[PDB]
RNA sequence: GAAAUUGUUGAAAGGGAAGGGCAUUUGAUCAGACA
RNA sequence: CGUGGAGGUCAGUGACGAAGCCUAGACCGUAAGGUCGGGUCGAACGGCCUCUAGUGCAGAUCUUGGUGGUAGUAGCAAAUAUUCAAAUGAGAACUUUGAAGACUGAAGUGGGGAAAGGUUCCACGUCAACAGCAGUUGGACGUGGGUUAGUCGAUCCUAAGA
RNA sequence: GUGAACAGCCUCUAGUUGAUAGAAUAAUGUAGAUAAGGGAAGUCGGCAAAAUAGAUCCGUAACUUCGGGAUAAGGAUUGGC
């Protein structure tokens, strides 16, 4: 339990997560960040054309120097990459939620992702070596991911405030003088 | 301090930025200034580049050690098949500018026109210019209502033409449309003009003729991204220079702390607009005659295309124009042939020039037969026709 | 429409190892056919017969003819149901020389 | 410590006098 | 299978090195239970695996 | 189970920095007395 | 004004929640600070009158520990070179087998030893970490097996010496 | 095997095919090269590079401690049958 910041209903909602994953942390969040909001359907056709480099992963935050391609123009981006070993961890994640929605009693044709979290995890540490005897870290940036998928409803909430009315005593009056004169 | 010496500037400062151009047709920034007197007539024609060859001409030129005798130059070959007419546009003067006012089209346009305004032709309806064909299924008054607003208005009229794309070796089938101005007199009679040219076509002797200077204005061949060495022409550095030779040492002074826009650096090099002008025209060709190639003096059946074909081209089978000298841009280009926007008197023009003979042998290698015929002559009887 | 069919092609393998390194050309001629395969057939997957690979490596690295007379059929695919219901599946022709040849459809017979 | 990072004995570079 | 350990039984017991020892591919079930040396003279003997003779060196130019 | 640091959500601003002081508008929010 | 501890006092507060922490929530003081509400938390803590000190940090190329921008950037380019099919497996550019192409060219990338290492040798099982890609593989991990002398050496003799 | 040769080069026995890969072929690099006419005008300086090169035959100066200098310098020949 203990999940991120969720403004879903939990009856008609399933979670899955994953930790300790050995993914880097940057091609994670670009994959989640491309992904979220998306419909269930739509998010596991989407995640196979990037193996195949049909479509393309856009990175956004974590861009620099990376080079362009003509793939992005879909996002209106000019910088994105296919990374793999990040899709096939976040759709291994997209299998195991939409697992949980029948076992709830989830009707699958409505599943949309509306919360996925992506945050660093504790790193792996190694070295390398360097010139004139010198030795420097070599670290992996392992990630937890977490997601939620949650059934699509419409026409929630009417009813807003009641807006009570303040009026004066002129302004009562004036009020009065224009219903005895005409509408 | 002074440099050591004093040494001329690397390159030409008016030609910058050498960016890559914005479009592969050069535009046409000047025409020649308007003619009352003249006749209504183009002032310039689009081509294709095909190649280059060789003539032998005399030389008429009074004071020259080479009079009365034989030269050779290096001429090019351009194919212009006739363009068509597709319409015609108006230009008013405004304190800002010359502002266009009304586009009027012609009623029938050609697959090849249509071609222009499709990216994805394959996959489309073809539905461009037709609720625009409408406006002549009435009598004729909405297309009549535009024209008139072109001679009261519109001091500037500027025709549309496109060219014969699949008149030419080229698999690129696509038209090239490009605006002309029309230089003449009386402004109604400029869009009397075009009016009846509506899908007609002209030619390119009714626009050129023999021993014409013309303008020449193309998109340079590319070379992609080009070092400092050969973009600018700088000095190399000696042998012993660390971190590579062919490179500029000095880019700046500590003051001012910039990098100057007048120091040479590393870029792209060609596909960029250039504009040669003071061109003589040594043929003007035609595309429906046989023997293109011959001469009073050789008299042999030949047309221009050279054996096996121009290179990279193909064969020459509309009306050409050979140009003496060479022409920015490669072959299979397009190019906008125009006519000088001066009267040159300088003796260079004025002479007429009378061929001897043209070169057709094979370039794609050390040609030696003009003709098919020449090389069975010379060679007798094969294994592979006896 | 699956229509099972074989046919017998000759590849110009002389212009498609055109400025090629000496170390990658046998290498690249293996890709190539592969690729020559995919545009004919429209397989993904392409098998090559371990004896049209010696055909490729008979004369070293930098020794592949010019020429190659090729047969590819295009079958049917088995062994829990990969992502394509066909493959293509190409074998060497022993001639003597494949220089004049066009193609020939083989019927299955 | 290695070949590199020179700076001070020198034929014509810094630490001269 | 890993076969990697019958190829080193088989060089010594047929009495040449790695490169000349050859096994039966289309027979790899069988090979990999014989774990010891009494078991590799038995595949030698039924053909499972050959010598794999020499490679040719003329000396007719010579 | 704090800070540096990071993700998600929500709110706001952004023409070669950001942050601050005085004053007010706008938005959000809070209090008092109802004797 | 604030901190650690000490004497006295408020027959002070507290598992019906003490201390700590969080809080563009509130109040008091010119300020150092103090108080309250809410969230979290689980066992001790405070007001005042006095005593006492290892008693207040933004810096010292401070110490120790942790984390950033740079940045998914520099880079993973010497030693001529790999390819096809099958098998195994959740998964194969890298494992195994077959076939092909190559190299070390016998002052070798061959077969043995000395110094040194100490179980790396062999078998089976395993893939979290390690093998700066990968891995079903490994000098890795886990469990076991293995070194047989009257003739080979030490042991004996003496050298420079001790 | 070639050759004067334990040189270089190719092969047999034996042993490896292990050094992260894939796709393209911009600039600038590292390594290897070729250049018309001139031939050190380059540069502190022939730096770097180029030329010469094995064998057989001919020929070989000044100087000298009479031993050398000397492969002096300078020329010709080289396959196959």
């Amino acid at each position: 339990a203990r999940y991120g910041a969720t403004s879903t209903n939990p009856a008609k909602s399933a979670s899955a997560r994953g930790s300790y994953l050995r993914v880097s942390f940057k091609n994670t969040r670009e994959t989640a960040q491309a992904i979220n909001g998306w419909e269930l359907t739509k998010a596991q056709k989407y995640l196979e054309q990037v193996l195949d480099h049909q479509r393309a992963i856009p990175f956004r935050r974590f861009n620099s120097s990376i080079g362009r391609t003509a793939q992005g123009k879909e996002f209106g981006v000019t910088k994105a990459r296919w990374p793999a070993k990040s899709v096939k961890f976040v759709q291994g994640l997209l299998q195991n939620a939409a697992a949980n929605a029948e076992a709830k009693g989830l009707d699958a044709t409505k599943l949309y992702v509306s919360h996925i979290q992506v945050n660093q995890a504790p790193k792996q540490r190694r070295r390398t070596y360097r010139a004139h005897g010198r030795i420097n870290k070599y670290e992996s940036s392992p990630s937890h991911i977490e997601l939620v998928v949650t059934e699509k409803e419409e026409a929630v909430a009417k009813a807003a405030e009641k807006k009570v009315v303040r009026l004066t005593s002129r302004q009562r009056g004036r009020i009065a003088a224009q219903k005895r004169i005409a509408a | 301090s002074h440099r050591k010496y004093e040494a001329p500037r690397h390159g030409h400062l008016g030609f910058l930025p050498r960016k890559r151009a914005a479009s592969i047709r050069a535009r046409v920034k000047a025409f020649p200034k308007d003619d009352r007197s003249k006749p209504v007539a183009l002032t310039s024609f689009l081509g294709y580049k095909a190649g280059m060859t060789t003539i032998v001409r005399d030389l008429d030129r009074p004071g020259s050690k080479f009079h009365k005798r034989e030269v050779v130059e290096a001429v090019t070959v351009v194919d212009t098949p006739p363009v068509v007419v597709v319409g015609v546009v108006g230009y008013v003067e405004t304190p800002r500018g010359l502002r266009s006012l009304t586009t009027v089209w012609a009623e029938h346009l050609s697959d090849e026109v249509k071609r222009r305004f499709y990216k994805n032709w394959y996959k489309s309806k073809k539905k461009a210019f037709t609720k625009y064909s409408a406006k002549y299924a009435q009598d004729g008054a909405g297309i009549e209502r535009e024209l008139a607003r072109i001679k009261k208005y519109a001091s500037v009229v500027r025709v549309l033409v496109h060219t014969q794309i699949r008149k030419t070796p080229l698999a690129q089938k696509k038209a090239h449309l490009a605006e002309i101005q029309l230089n003449g007199g009386s402004i109604s009679e400029k869009v009397d003009w075009a009016r009846e040219h509506f899908e007609k076509t002209v030619a390119v002797d009714s626009v050129f003729e023999q021993n014409e200077m013309i303008d020449a204005i193309a998109v340079t061949k590319g070379h992609g991204f080009e070092g400092v060495t050969h973009r600018w022409g700088t000095k190399k550095l000696p042998r012993k220079t660390h971190r590579g030779l062919r490179k500029v040492a000095c880019i700046g002074a500590w003051h001012p702390a910039h990098v100057m826009w007048s120091v040479a650096r590393a870029g792209q090099r060609g596909y960029h607009s250039r504009t040669s002008i003071n061109h003589k025209i040594y043929r003007v060709g035609k595309g429906d005659d046989e023997a293109n190639g011959a001469t009073s003096f050789d008299r042999t059946k030949k047309t221009i295309t050279p054996m096996g074909g121009f290179v990279h081209y193909g064969e020459i089978k509309n009306d050409f124009i050979m140009v003496k000298g060479c022409i920015p841009g490669n072959r299979k280009r397009i190019v906008t042939l125009r006519k000088s926007l001066y009267t040159n008197t300088s003796r260079k023009a004025l002479e007429e020039v009378s061929l001897k003979w043209i070169d057709t042998a094979s370039k794609f290698g050390k040609g030696r037969f003009q003709t098919p015929a020449e090389k069975h002559a010379f060679m007798g009887t094969l294994k592979k026709d006896l | 429409l699956k229509d099972v069919v074989t046919r017998e092609y000759t590849i110009n393998l002389h212009k498609r190892l055109h400025g090629v390194s000496f170390k990658k050309r046998a290498p690249r001629a293996v890709k190539e056919i592969k690729k020559f395969a995919k545009l004919h057939m429209g397989t993904d997957d392409v098998r090559l017969a371990p004896e049209l690979n010696q055909a490729i490596w008979k004369r070293g690295v930098k020794g592949v003819e010019y020429r190659l007379r090729l047969r590819i059929s295009r079958k049917r695919n088995e062994e829990e149901d990969a992502k394509n219901p066909l493959f293509s599946y190409v074998e060497p022709v022993l001639v003597a020389s494949a220089k004049g040849l066009q193609t020939v459809v083989v019927e299955e017979d | 410590r290695g070949r590199g990072r020179g700076r001070g004995r020198g034929r014509g570079r810094g630490r001269g006098r | 299978a890993n076969l990697r350990t019958q190829k080193r039984l088989a060089a010594s017991v047929v009495g040449v090195g790695k490169r000349k020892v050859w096994l039966d591919p289309n027979e790899t079930s069988e090979i990999a239970q014989a774990n010891s040396r009494n078991a590799i003279r038995k595949l030698v003997k039924n053909g499972t695996i050959v010598k794999k003779a020499v490679t040719v060196h003329s000396k007719s130019r010579t």
